[PDB]
C-alpha cells in the first residue's frame, strides 16, 4: 500500500576510521522504522 | 555493585547461538563444510577452487 518501507535495518552500506584509526562508529543498527503516508506526504519514523 | 544497567527497550530479538542446541548445525554449515571442501580440492589439485 502506497510505499513499501523495510521495518529495520541491520546492514550497514558503508563505515569509516575516526581519526588516527583509535575509534570507530560501527555496528550500529536502525532497530524500528515504522511509518505513516497521505498523498504527498510521507512520514518516516526512525528509531536508530 | 554495577557499572552500568540498561533495558534494551528495542530489542526483541537476538544473533543466533553457535555454543547453543543448534550449534551443531550452524558449526558444519559455516566452519566445517567449507573446510572439508577445501581439503578434498586440495588433494585434487584445483587449487583455485
Amino acid at each position: 500500500e502506497d510505499y513499501e518501507i523495510p521495518s529495520s535495518v541491520s546492514s550497514r552500506k558503508d563505515y569509516g576510521w575516526g581519526d588516527y584509526y583509535l575509534s570507530m562508529v560501527y555496528n550500529g543498527d536502525i532497530p524500528t522504522i515504522n511509518y505513516k503516508a497521505a498523498s504527498s506526504d510521507l512520514k518516516i519514523y526512525i528509531s536508530p | 555493585h554495577f557499572e552500568s544497567v540498561n533495558v534494551l527497550n528495542n530489542i526483541s530479538s537476538e544473533p543466533m547461538d553457535f555454543s547453543g542446541a543448534n550449534s551443531l548445525y550452524f558449526w558444519e554449515l559455516f566452519y566445517y563444510t567449507p573446510m572439508l571442501v577445501a581439503q578434498r580440492l586440495l588433494h585434487e589439485q584445483n587449487f583455485d577452487e
